[PDB]
């Protein structure tokens, strides 16, 4: 069809079989880089806006405010532009020029915060802006907004179901907000009724899901796997649908993403390397020899040109 | 790490 605006064009991302990972083609990847603003977050950018419209929290002339300049910030920026909303994004002044320019190109009102305060400063500035005129501004809150996992339940999950003819046995997904693994798992287990294995992936450097489920001290840590490992259990992570948690280290995530490019011709981001490293480990267990493993690849390589990936 |  013809999409009325770019937000409606989200999803329908392809599945590609891996040749150099898994065993006898049991690993398949879903390429979320193929989206209106080139990441998985495009889906949630669209649906959080759409849900806010439907429930009347977002109306003509209201302005979107947030403190993300990662994938969600970019997603919200294209959606705001596509649907005629003003948007302010707060970010620490030490963020890259490439990111400032991208966000400015998408028509965002960028508010740079104190380098010394990091993300906390940007989040406070955003919260402050909203507090100043609550009726003018709306903050969509990706970590708790149910419209996040809902879009994955309505689109991402059903796409996996349909493109595999229901043969999917395992879903492997890195956890940032938890929305992807939550929505996809609820779709396949509840709407389609199939008892798959849902595998959350997190950094070995910040393995808070692992620690939580073991009843151990929760000790977040720094890592390089952008987009995952938030260091807390987000509200949009439904632990009741998680079967297994795999930890992956930053270096192996990076090396794996490099292999995806050089050996498969897949321009994957860092967290995609992490998800595949986790999937490859399960795929080489005799228990998953005859199991179809589907892995979410959240983003695309060129967004990482200035990073350790290259 | 919260910049997602």
């Amino acid at each position: 069809a013809i999409y009325a605006d770019n937000s409606y064009s989200i999803g329908n991302t392809p599945l590609v079989r891996l040749k150099h990972f898994g065993h006898n083609g049991n690993v398949v990847v879903k390429i979320e880089g193929r989206n209106p603003s080139y990441s998985v977050k495009c889906r949630i950018g669209a649906n959080m806006v759409w849900q806010a419209e439907k429930d009347g929290t977002l109306t003509k002339g209201k302005e979107i405010v947030d403190a993300t300049s990662g994938n969600t910030g970019i997603a919200l920026a294209y959606v705001a532009a596509a649907r005629g909303y003003k948007i302010t994004l707060t970010m620490p002044e030490t963020m890259s020029l490439e990111r400032k320019r991208l966000l400015c190109g998408l028509g965002v009102n960028l508010v740079l915060t104190e380098g010394a305060k990091g993300m906390k400063g940007a989040i406070a500035k955003a919260e402050e802006i909203v507090a100043s005129d609550p009726s003018r501004y709306v903050m969509l809150k990706q970590f708790e907004n149910p419209a996040n996992p809902q879009i994955h339940r309505e689109t991402t999950g059903p796409e996996i179901w349909k493109d595999t003819d229901g043969k999917v046995d395992v879903v492997v997904a890195g956890v940032g907000t938890g929305g992807s693994i939550t929505g996809i798992s609820r779709a396949i287990k509840l709407d389609f009724g199939k008892q798959i294995t849902s595998v959350a992936v997190e950094p070995v450097e910040s393995p808070v899901i692992s620690q939580t489920l073991a009843g151990e001290e929760v000790k977040p840590g720094p890592h390089k796997i952008q987009g995952i490992g938030a260091g807390f259990i987000p509200k949009n992570l439904d632990l009741s649908i998680i079967d297994r948690v795999e930890t992956v280290d930053s270096d192996t995530a990076l090396a794996t993403a490099r292999r995806l490019m050089a050996e498969e011709g897949i321009l994957a981001g860092i967290s995609s390397g992490a998800a595949v490293a986790a999937a490859d480990r399960l795929a080489k267990l005799p228990e998953f020899a005859d199991k179809l493993i589907v892995v979410i690849l959240p983003s695309a390589s060129e967004r990482y040109l200035s990073t350790a990936l290259f | 790490n919260w910049n997602i």
